[PDB]
């Protein structure tokens, strides 16, 4: 799988691919890695079950609620609890989210990342995706949701585990 | 507690009490007092003690209506005690200190109901919501705009609003309740369900002993029938027992009540008597010394009956237009007629036995006893008691002294 995530000139996105992969094979090609959440306001995508993601990502819309909006803090405070209740501490998994504010990584270690310039590339094709839209981002004029995109295909291309099925998810604001 | 002037009170006094002015401002200057002494240190506070009254006067003529319109004025616990209540004690009955617990039971089935008053809005307000949240169970952790829970004021707003009198929906709420219900009952069972709450204990009943102690009304009726009279001996030393049982109360102690430890010190005293066959001066020392206030009331007068059938507020005659009302039917006293039901109250009380201001209240009754069957029948009509009408139902009571025993 390949979580790609940007923000270029008010425009935020996260966009992943759709293979699940059991060992040498493909069980499924077309799953939805990029969600949304708080009243769509917060957009996210993430590697792991689809039980996890139900469970992580609607806790993580409380958190929001129990602090106004504020991305950063509903997130602290949700890698908290991730980490410590004793249930919870079994969920696996790799979330990405973003607002207008701002964009982080979160995982099962309860660490809360903000990467370079919110540019995220989680999953095994994190790197390759990674790579290739730092180039992008560089070298081109290319918008937010361009580059996701293009790093995606340039992931799903190298990686065995990730392929070129896409969920985008974009956010406007200026 | 009222910053009333005395001016003011007996103003106040003035819709309710026909004449009687002395008593009125006697009862006036009391009232005050009890203001004048938290103006000043804490020395004085302790020395200054009610100015106990002693009304005299006979019969009906204002002298209970005075000291409940005074205690009422003021939202203070009044009692009202017949002196001779106690004079069967030496063989066994009531203590003198019943006086000062039921000033409090009182005291307490006041500050009781009026903790209703300020929390009969509370249980259909921040405890309507009850119902509101099993009609649209809110959401999994609001979130907090502060004007969100205030959002549905749409969806919200309309539950509230067909919630004006639509009902008889069983649903169920919460030990809380949980139990299954309906709508007449849930909203109900929650009117006093949430109430409970926010009126506490220790504050409640622990005021009522606030409000005897500081505002405390004591009305011994008949003080006089517990004077020494030449008649005996063995029943004047049960009478002047009274006076001495009652001597502990006037002059300053602690009183044991299922409610705490209540002090006398500062209850107010209204003593009444006739004063016929004993005089002021027959009670002991120590008790004339715990009523320095002496004043008298007057007969009333058939021009004060008059009066007292019509001036007051809610008067008997004002009540009965509105009860007869109640049955559609619109009562109207001419000046005459008024002059004539007066007229006849004064009679009866010179033919037979004076009760004063009472005989109205009885002939006002009889005269009407018809109107007040018939008037289901009437409804719609506009009957006018005249002096006409009045005659011809009261002449022949009247005039009938032995009928006028039983009767009027
Ligand atoms: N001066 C008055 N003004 C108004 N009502 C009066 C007056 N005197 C007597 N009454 C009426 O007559 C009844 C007699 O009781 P009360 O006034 O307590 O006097 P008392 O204590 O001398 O018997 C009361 O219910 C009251 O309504």
């Amino acid at each position: 799988t390949t979580i790609v995530s940007v923000r270029r000139n008010g425009h935020v996105v996260i966009a992943g691919d759709g293979q699940a992969t059991l060992g040498n094979t493909v069980m499924k090609g077309n799953v939805k890695k990029v969600r949304r959440l708080y009243n769509d306001k917060v957009i996210a995508g993430f590697a792991g079950g689809t039980a996890d993601a139900f469970t992580l990502f609607e806790l993580f819309e409380r958190k929001l609620e129990m602090h106004q909006g504020h991305l950063v803090k509903a997130a602290v405070e949700l890698a908290k609890d991730w980490r410590t209740d004793r249930m919870l501490r079994k969920l696996e998994a790799l979330l990405a989210v973003a607002d207008e504010t701002a964009s982080l990584i979160i995982t099962g270690n309860g660490d809360v990342v903000q990467p370079e310039n919110d540019l995220i590339a989680i999953g095994s094709g994190g790197p390759y995706a990674q790579a290739a839209a730092r180039a992008l981002l560089e070298n081109t004029e290319l918008s937010a949701r361009e580059i996701a995109e293009k790093a995606l295909d340039i992931a799903g291309d190298i990686c065995i585990y990730t392929n070129h099925f896409h969920t985008i998810e974009e956010l406007s604001y200026k | 507690h009222s910053e009333m002037t005395p001016r003011e009170i007996v103003s106040e006094l003035d819709k309710h009490i026909i004449g009687q002015d002395n008593a009125k401002r006697s009862v006036a200057i009391a009232l005050r007092n009890r203001w004048r002494r938290m103006q000043l240190n804490e020395e004085l506070r302790h020395e200054v003690t009610p100015k106990n009254i002693l009304m005299i006067g006979p019969t009906g003529v204002g002298k209970t209506e005075i000291a409940r319109r005074l205690a009422k004025l003021a939202n203070a616990p009044f009692i009202k005690v017949e002196a001779t209540k106690f004079t069967e004690v030496g063989y066994v009955g009531k203590e003198v200190d019943s006086i000062i617990r039921d000033l409090t039971d009182a005291a307490v089935k006041m500050v009781r109901v009026q903790a209703i008053e300020k929390n009969r809005y509370r249980a259909e307000e921040l405890a309507e919501e009850r119902i509101l949240d099993v009609l649209i169970p809110p959401a999994k952790n609001n979130w907090g705009q502060t004007e969100q829970q205030q959002e549905p004021s749409a969806a919200r707003q309309a539950f509230r609003k067909k919630l004006r009198e639509g009902q008889l929906d069983d649903k169920e709420i919460e030990k809380q309740k949980a139990r299954k219900l309906k709508i007449k009952d849930a909203m109900k069972l929650l009117i006093e369900e949430e109430a409970a709450k926010l009126v506490n204990p220790e504050e409640l009943k622990q005021d009522a002993i606030d409000a005897v102690e500081q505002h405390g009304i004591v009305f011994i009726d008949e003080i006089d029938k517990i004077c020494k009279r030449g008649e005996s001996s063995g029943p004047d030393v049960s009478r002047e027992g009274v006076q001495r049982d009652l001597l502990p109360l006037v002059e300053g102690c602690t009183v044991s009540t299922k409610h705490g430890m209540v002090k006398t010190d500062h209850i107010l005293f209204i003593a009444s008597g006739a004063f016929q066959i004993a005089k002021p001066s027959d009670l002991i020392p120590e008790l004339q010394g715990r009523l320095p206030i002496r004043v008298e009331l007057q007969a009333l007068t058939t021009s004060d009956f008059e009066r007292i059938l019509t001036e007051p507020n809610a008067s008997i005659t004002v009540q009965y237009k509105a009860l007869m009302a109640t049955e559609g039917v619109n009562i109207e006293f001419t000046d005459s007629g008024i002059k004539r039901i007066a007229e006849a109250a004064w009679q009866v009380n010179e033919s037979t036995e004076n009760i004063g201001a009472r005989r109205l209240h009885t002939v006002l009754e009889r005269l009407m006893e018809e109107i007040s069957y018939d008037a289901s029948d009437l409804s719609g009509q506009n009957i006018t008691i005249d002096a006409d009408y009045v005659s011809k139902h009261l002449d022949a009571l009247v005039a009938d002294e032995d009928l006028s025993r039983f009767i009027l």
